[PDB]
């Protein structure tokens, strides 16, 4: 059934599973027209499909041409997400196909179930976790590839860089969610924390800086401070 | 007019015949029902006074044979049987009529209710939903499950309604996932009407039979089927006009006939609100919408 705090360790067991987040598939800017009406302009988006055990990210870039001449785009976006996730599953060798797909938004359940009817043994599940995957576009290298795309494109990444050489999947996922929650809550301050030391760089083959174990402890504490600081600012606490 | 005699009434029982009902006392000199209108299917049904568990009954058509009811004290129920000896049957009925031991089917001349509820219901189709080929009549009860319920456990005692499942490969063409899920017209017109039912009359006949089994027996799986067959039409953008207008008539008489106090158990809020107010056909069921709003405004 639904994935929550009780069954959290399940995310890191040996059954292949993927999170699917559709929050960045259909992205628009809203603006006034010459006549003083309001219009939207779409920008490139992406499907965020992540294996929480291994860190493998299947970033399907959704180019604005896929919306051309289409109506009810917010509805279409859910079905396009499901079509693309289904296509990804079919493209994977049998032994790499997931046994479960966990959608971050319950409105994805029916579109994905319908697209996956040929895979009756792949469980489609919602989650009660509030995951910050909408902030994936705050990771500079992910935003850049999405914005530069001139056509539909599938880009593969490891969202954990090389962290699994030193930490478990459980800890890597916790670090990722802390970083993304901080970037979602105060992007400017979070990016300042991550780059406030010029001597620590992001490898050409990495998304995040090359912090030592001790530096990651400091960074994680600074991210928690940022989140708590923003909570106090928001609620006047 | 035809007659279903009863050998006797050894246990106290509420007897239904179509939409009518009457009470019979233990060992009362009751010997059947006469003046049954020829031309329609009928249902004779039972609920025991000492055990309201198991409503049960029999669908039959007096044009197909001579039927009577006799209580079986071993199996503990009123059973329908066929009498193959015509002269014997006529002699039995005539004596019971002469002694006035029979109730008369109480049809008012102005009253088309039973026709309206059974317009498309045929005995031959009933006998394919309820499979017991050695009898010309069909037993249904409150507890019988449907083929679809069983899939989700005695197959010989199932209700073989046509399986409708909106999230199934049968309902969704590969490559038309969004289209077919949001507009069920393919599934209704190509799969169901052209493919399985062959025509709208057979579809409506099953829909009507499901409703009647839900109402007369409280058969839950039948209620599920009735609602599924309504929702399939209402969720289709492209439905022949004659079907929409006939559906409105069908549903109007079903809602009219439903006991006011059984609405909480026989009507699905989601389906009715979707069909009447959100669906493609929300403006195509004027008579049903008006009776539903005036009779069951709480459900909505
Ligand atoms: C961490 C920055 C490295 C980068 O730009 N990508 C490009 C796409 N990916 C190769 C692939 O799509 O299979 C490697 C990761």
């Amino acid at each position: 059934g639904a994935m929550n705090s009780s069954n959290y360790a399940e995310l890191f067991n040996n059954d292949i599973k993927l999170f699917v987040d559709d929050t960045n598939v259909y992205r628009v800017t809203v603006h006034k027209t010459f006549e003083g009406n309001v219009a939207t302009k779409a920008i490139n988006g992406c499907i965020f499909t992540l294996n929480p055990k291994t860190g493998h990210l299947f970033l399907k870039i959704i180019h604005t041409s896929v919306w051309a001449g289409q109506k009810r785009l917010s509805q279409l976006a859910k079905w396009k997400t499901a079509e693309e996730v289904s296509a990804l599953v079919r493209s994977l060798p049998k032994e790499e196909q997931p046994k479960q797909i966990i959608v971050t938004r319950k409105a994805m359940l029916d579109p994905l179930e319908v697209h996956m009817l040929d895979f009756p043994n792949i469980a489609i599940r919602p989650t009660e976790l509030r995951l910050p995957f909408s902030a994936a576009m705050s990771i500079d290298k992910l935003s850049d590839v999405v914005m530069k795309a001139t056509e539909p494109q599938m880009v593969l990444f490891n969202i954990y860089d090389d962290w699994l050489d030193r930490i478990s999947s459980y800890t890597a996922f916790s670090r990722l969610t802390l970083l993304l929650r901080a970037l979602k809550t105060n992007e400017e301050s979070a990016k300042m924390i991550l780059l406030s030391d010029p001597t620590i760089t992001i490898k050409s083959y990495h998304l995040w800086p090359s912090f030592t174990d001790e530096q990651w402890i400091t960074i994680e504490s600074q991210m928690r401070d940022l989140i708590l600081t923003e909570y106090g600012r928001k609620y006047n606490v | 007019m035809n007659t279903v005699p009863f050998t006797s009434a050894p246990i106290e029982v509420t007897i239904g015949i179509d939409q009518y009902s009457f009470n019979v006392k233990e060992n009362q000199p009751f010997h059947g029902i006469k003046d049954i209108p020829i031309g329609h299917v009928h249902v004779i049904h039972f609920q025991h006074a000492d055990n309201s568990s198991m409503r049960y009954g029999y669908w039959f058509d007096c044009r197909m044979g001579n039927f009577y009811i006799q209580y079986d004290p071993k199996d503990g129920l009123y059973k329908m049987m066929e009498e193959r000896d015509g002269a014997k049957f006529e002699n039995i009925v005539h004596n019971f009529k002469e002694r006035q031991m029979m109730v008369s089917y109480p049809k008012i001349d102005e009253d088309d209710t039973w026709y309206n509820l059974t317009e498309f219901v045929q005995m031959d189709k009933i006998r394919k939903i309820v499979r017991k080929d050695e009898n010309q009549f069909s037993y249904v009860d409150s507890s019988m499950t449907t083929v679809q319920e069983n899939e989700l456990s005695d197959p010989a005692h199932s209700l073989n309604y046509t399986v409708i499942n909106f999230k199934s490969r049968e309902a969704i063409r590969p490559g038309h996932e969004m289209e077919d899920f949001l507009d069920k017209s393919y599934y209704l017109n190509t799969v169901m009407l052209q493919g399985i039912f062959k025509n709208s009359s057979n579809y409506f006949g099953e829909l009507q039979f499901a409703f009647l089994n839900a109402m007369f027996f409280g058969n839950y799986g039948s209620s599920l089927q009735w609602h599924a067959m309504i929702e399939l039409i209402c969720s289709s953008a492209t439905v022949p006009k004659h079907m929409l207008d006939k559906l409105d008539e069908i549903l109007y008489y079903q809602i009219k006939t439903l006991p006011e106090q059984y609405s909480d158990i026989l009507l699905n809020e989601r389906v009715w609100n979707i069909c009447l107010y959100s669906s493609f056909q929300k403006n195509s069921l004027h008579n049903t919408e008006k009776i539903m709003e005036n009779k069951y405004p709480e459900l909505l």
